[PDB]
RNA sequence: AUAGGUUUGGUCCUAGCCUUUCUAUUAGCUCUUAGUAAGAUUACACAUGCAAGCAUCCCCGUUCCAGUGAGUUCACCCUCUAAA
């Protein structure tokens, strides 16, 4: 056994099952929501399960988490201005409230994969770097020069030895 | 309308070619990792089975046969200066990133002044030695020699050879259509178009066959087997090219 | 194993250590399992393997002999499940031991 | 045995083994609990073999080579391309490297079979012909003799500025002669 | 953060010597008119120094 | 504490061991160490060519050209790899090595005129 | 620009023994290497209230100024967003109290 | 040593250069030396012997084989 | 190696600079090649300039980052 | 860590020391062919060979490499900018 009803919080897994990912000028993200009451069973999942998800994708953001606030509570954003987003969390479900926010703070999964592409475009592995961001240190270790030289011995080629 | 890379017609050609989901995609001896035992419905293991058959028709969409060539020695830029004395061909180029093999600038040198641009076997193995890939040697294949050639054809095992052949040299290189051509004409004699049904497959064997005539074999397979659908595209395929 | 046929699988004594008491909890263990035929009646599914070695090429195990539903297992968000710490630790190499699976009296 | 293949060919493997490998039906009586990361050096030794033989050297007759596929099969996975190292069986260093060289030499004859997952090439075009490896259009100065720069080759300077050198540089007195030629002998 | 004030001193200290006391092109440059040298440093000349 | 990252300054260094000549430029100041404070750290350079002969030689001239337009001076190394790779034209230095191996070719005719 | 690191950030009032300044702290989360979760961490800040409009008790945002004034201040409050127990709903929110509509809204 | 094993061990002090100094025990049948010996002195530990930590070792400028009859 | 304040040893600094050796005809070949050589790197230099705002040019300049941000202004409207 | 040894007349849970082996530095012993990386461990102290030249004197490397672990969240960012 673990502890913890819901282990999945602690399986690995769920870090890598992550996929929203907020805007580079995101500042805060205040949501307040409530627990008592069984009406907005949807929005308190989603706020109890998907939100480490979120996080791990950018932990640049500001949390808020509210007990007992009221009846109808809301999810104010932030924006590069600092501008106040506002919008209903009551009757809303998980998946319908997960679109919503990565509509409206997240990012396109366009943009993230033009920036996987731009990524993979900077990664340049031909270039020689003595072990550290790179491989093969010089052209010695590689088909190439004497492997080594340093731990391999060498016929008469060489000079010294005549 | 001769159209190598057509579109129709490749796929009619492909389509000759039996798709065979197990042969394909046989287990390899890879990392045979404990997999998920998931439950499929119809629904799913239908779409699997097209993803699959999908997946194995795209297999079959190389490669590309236009005979041999001849390693020419280019002379561009000629400084009568060195004559022979500066030799070991140096090479100044810029590796950017995405630019085929084929457009970069290997400059290779000469012994004299002139300026070369790295014969196509030199080229081949320098491309081999900077970014390998899905194994590609560098040298010519051991497994592709005199007597290595007459083991694998005698032992009848035609899908390693032709895998091989395609994850070894270029799409356009001697040796390449050498081994090819010699594996087509050892495939030629008896009947036994089935091996070739799990890899690179039509590079030059339908498509020199109806260039030569060389359709009795199977014309004679097709007959003694079955599928009369097939005969009869076949027929059409060879009076319109023909 | 031998004695029942097996040929690889790997087993984390952990706890206890006891014959009388291994065996007894391996006949447990055995004695409360559904086969692939009967998992295949209970849930209906098919039992596919994706096997890694090959394409996208389901290859079904034990097939249906009774119900045959359109609708395949549902995977809804964050399913319970409970599992070790230790194999996830081990699985992702936390901590350092040159002793886990490396050469022991194997085969 | 000289001419060998017929040990797997005879009774006596079907009396040994059969089908057990012969990697692993070994008993090493070293210091027990676990073997070791680091085995037997080499098989023989001068002319005796000291100590329990090599698992593979008990055997008199079998050798280690492309010939023996049956080996290689057993060394190797029945599923997995993965070689059981030495450190891993117990083997001398000698037929360790043996079996090495018999594997490599069985993978560059085209004996151990395994499918290849392929993809697209390197390339895109596929023709012996493209403009970045044919030819370009000469220069005027190349095509009269002397390529770009006209001051590349030898060229008899004025006097001026030989007295000058002459008048600066005495102590190393170092005199030539003339345009030299451009052959190589 | 206690920046060391020992060695800025003593660094400091160096630094306003070697300004104050700047050496005209005669004090220590004072070319000779025989040995062909200078003194304080006291390097050689090039060979062309011999007699320029 | 206080960087620079003015005017450059390569300076190159052959470290390393017996048998084994590598080189490794270092642009850097011209008051400043090799492995101390810099302005950037390039990958080395290849002397010697690989098998059959191919001295293959990646130009990373793509922040080298930057910085010369942002001011940054050269060496004898850098420069004569610039002169004879493509860009720039054959260094004179080369051109001039090859000439005196015709001189030198020359007196080993006379030589051998001379003696038998 | 802000000079200072965050720029727009918001916490709760709670320090405002001064003139003119009140003491706001954020609540921050912070992943642990081998818990996998998320504890809450909470970190006192220095903002700017250029003429203290609520005493104390107060969540509110705040903007980062271009230059330090004096030490460690960087914030500056110039707005009270919301009204700590008279939360406000998103459309016809009257300030009422905790889970008791004592303001009657639609009116 | 002990009482089962009735023995005659020869505990002598031995102080070390470095700044110690504790009580340690020579094996080897028969005790050849004697106060004034500058020896090497190595980190074995022996089973049953309370109070012992070190011994001396007959290696380092000393002798080469062991004894042998 | 020395480094300045160093107490320097005695037998080295006891010698005149010779200077190398110099062949009339050769050397003014070799120094008129090297003027060549050195306006020909000058004339690269300010054409590495042009390149560079070129490059300038064509990343900032590019119409193809504004439209792209004009986009997502008005997809996020 | 997949074995466990070590209590009690014996067993279970339960917890202390330890190998079985990879090893980096080494005591003795024995002590082939050919070739390489190291011969300051101690922020101990130092003979002899020395190690900074030079371009037409201007002048730079000398704040370079070369060694040590005294100290030891300077060894990386956001808002950006100092000579050049
Ligand atoms: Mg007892
Ligand atoms: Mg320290
Ligand atoms: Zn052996
Ligand atoms: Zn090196």
């Amino acid at each position: 056994p673990m502890k913890g009803r819901f282990p999945i919080r602690r399986t690995l897994q769920y870090l890598s099952q992550g996929n929203v990912v907020f805007k580079d000028s995101v500042k805060v993200m205040t949501v307040n929501y409530n627990t008592h009451g069984e009406l907005g069973e949807g929005a308190r999942k989603f706020v109890f399960f998907n939100i480490p998800q979120i996080q791990y994708k950018n932990p640049w953001v500001q949390i808020m988490m509210f007990k007992n606030m009221t009846p109808s509570p809301f999810l104010r954003f932030y924006l590069d201005s600092g501008e106040q987003v506002l919008v209903d969390v009551e009757t809303k479900s998980n998946k319908e409230i997960m679109e919503h926010i990565r509509k409206i703070l997240g990012k396109n999964e366009e943009t993230l994969r033009e920036e996987e592409e731009e990524k993979k475009q900077l990664s340049h592995p031909a270039n020689f770097g003595p072990r550290k961001y790179c491989l093969r240190e010089c052209i010695c270790e590689v088909e190439g020069q004497v492997p080594c030289p340093s731990l391999v011995p060498l016929p008469k080629e060489m000079r010294g030895k005549y | 309308k001769p159209t190598f890379m057509d579109e129709e017609v490749q796929s009619i050609l492909t389509k000759m070619t039996g798709l065979n989901l197990q042969k394909t995609f046989k287990p390899a001896i890879q990392e045979l990792k404990p997999p998920t035992y998931k439950l499929m419905t119809q629904a799913q293991l239908e779409e699997a089975t097209r993803q699959a058959v999908e997946a194995a028709k795209v297999r079959l969409k190389m490669p590309p046969v236009l005979e041999e060539r001849v390693p020419i020695n280019d002379v561009l830029a000629e400084d009568k200066i060195l004559e022979g004395t500066e030799t070991t061909k140096y090479v100044f180029t810029d590796i950017s990133y995405s630019i085929p093999h084929r457009e970069r600038f290997i400059v290779v040198r000469e012994p004299s002044g002139t300026l070369r641009k790295a014969s196509w076997e030199e080229r081949d193995r320098m491309i081999q030695v900077y970014f390998p890939k899905e194994g590609r040697k560098i040298l010519t294949p051991i497994i592709f020699k005199e007597e290595n050639l007459r083991t694998m054809y005698s032992q009848d095992r035609h899908v390693d050879v032709l895998n091989l052949c395609f994850a070894q040299f270029e799409p356009d290189s001697t040796e390449y259509i050498k081994v090819h051509h010699k594996t087509y004409e050892d495939i030629d004699k008896r009947g036994k178009y089935d091996l070739l049904r799990s890899t690179r497959y039509f590079g030059g064997m339908v498509w020199y066959f109806v260039n030569n005539k060389k359709i009795d074999g199977l014309l004679i397979d097709q007959i003694q087997r079955d599928l009369i659908d097939d005969a009869t595209n076949l027929v059409q395929l060879y009076h319109v090219l023909h | 194993c031998r004695l029942i046929g097996i040929k690889d699988m790997y087993a984390k004594v952990s706890g206890s250590i006891n014959m009388l008491s291994l065996t007894q909890g391996l006949f447990r263990g055995l004695s409360r399992q559904e086969t692939h035929q009967q998992l295949a009646d209970k849930k209906g599914l098919h039992v596919v393997e994706i096997r890694e070695e090959c394409g996208p090429l389901p290859i079904v195990v034990a097939s249906p002999r009774g119900p045959l539903r359109k609708d395949p297992e549902p995977e809804d968000e964050v399913p319970d499940v409970k599992l070790d710490w230790e194999d996830v630790k081990t699985a992702q190499g936390m901590k350092r031991s040159v002793w886990s699976n490396l050469k022991r009296a194997a085969t | 045995k000289d001419e060998p293949w017929k040990y797997l060919e005879s009774e006596e493997y079907q009396e040994r083994y059969g089908s057990r490998p012969v990697w692993a039906d070994y008993r090493r009586n070293h210091k027990g609990g676990v073997p070791p990361q680091r085995t037997r050096k080499t098989c023989i030794r001068r002319n005796k073999v000291v100590g329990n033989p090599c698992p593979i050297c008990r055997d008199h007759k079998l050798h280690v080579d492309f010939r023996n596929v049956k080996l290689l099969e057993q060394f190797v996975c029945a599923h997995t391309g993965i070689i059981f190292y030495a450190p891993y069986t117990g083997v001398c260093v000698k037929q360790h490297k043996r079996l090495t060289q018999a594997i490599q030499k069985a993978r560059d004859h085209g004996l151990l079979i395994y499918h290849i997952p392929q993809v697209e090439p390197r390339d895109l075009d596929f023709s012996t012909s493209h403009g970045a490896v044919s030819a370009t259009p000469p220069a005027p100065t190349l095509v009269s003799g002397d390529p770009w720069y006209p001051w590349y080759n030898w060229k008899q300077p004025p006097e001026r500025e030989l007295s000058r050198l002459r008048r600066l540089y005495q102590g190393h007195l170092q005199e030539e002669s003339g345009p030299p030629p451009e052959s190589m002998p | 953060v206690r920046p060391r004030l020992i060695a800025e001193l003593a660094r400091r200290v160096r630094a306003l010597r070697e300004q104050l006391n700047r050496p005209r092109d005669s004090q220590l440059y004072a070319v000779d008119y025989e040995t062909l040298t200078r003194p304080f440093s006291g390097r050689r000349l090039p060979v062309r120094a011999w007699a320029d | 504490k206080a960087y620079r990252g003015g005017h450059l300054t390569i300076r190159l260094a052959l470290g390393g061991c017996t048998n084994r000549p590598f080189y490794r430029i270092v642009a850097a100041h011209n008051k400043c160490p090799r492995d101390g404070r810099f302005v950037e750290q390039l990958g080395s350079y290849d002397p010697l060519p690989n098998s059959h002969g191919e001295k293959l030689v990646a130009l990373n001239l793509d922040r080298i050209r930057h910085w010369i337009g942002c001011g940054a001076h050269l060496s004898k190394p850098m420069e004569k790899l610039l002169g004879l790779a493509g860009f720039f034209p054959l260094h004179p230095m080369m051109i001039t090595n090859a000439e005196r191996l015709r001189r030198k070719r020359a007196r080993e005719v006379l030589l051998a005129s001379q003696k038998t | 620009r802000s000079s200072v690191h965050a720029r727009w950030i918001v916490g709760k009032v709670i320090g405002t023994k001064m003139q003119k300044t009140a003491k706001v702290r954020v609540t921050r989360l912070v992943l642990d290497p081998y818990l996998l979760k998320y504890f809450n961490k909470r970190k006192t800040y220095f903002a700017h209230d250029a003429l203290q409009q609520c005493t104390v008790g107060d969540i509110v945002l705040l903007r980062a100024l271009p230059v330090p004034r004096a030490k460690h201040v960087k914030h500056e409050l110039a707005e009270i967003v919301f009204k700590v127990g008279k939360v406000i709903d998103p459309v016809t929110g009257k300030p009422c109290a905790g889970t008791t509509y004592l303001e009657s809204p639609l009116s | 040593p002990k009482k089962p094993n009735s023995a005659n061990r020869k505990c002598c002090r031995v102080r070390l250069s470095t700044g110690r100094e504790a009580v340690c025990f020579i094996p080897g049948e028969g005790h050849t030396l004697q106060e004034h010996q500058i020896v090497l002195v190595e980190g074995g530990r022996t089973q049953d012997l309370p109070g012992v930590k070190l011994t001396v070792v007959r290696g380092k400028y000393d002798c080469g084989h062991v004894q042998k009859k | 190696r020395k480094t300045r304040h160093d107490p320097l040893a005695k037998s080295k600094i006891e010698r005149v600079n010779m200077p190398p050796a110099v062949d009339p005809a050769e050397f003014f070949v070799l120094m008129e090649r090297y003027q060549h050589y050195r306006q020909t790197v000058r004339a690269l230099r300010m054409e590495f300039v042009s390149e560079v705002q070129r490059k300038v040019h064509e990343a900032r300049a590019g119409v193809l980052a504004e439209r792209k941000a004009l986009k997502d202004a008005a997809e996020h409207r």
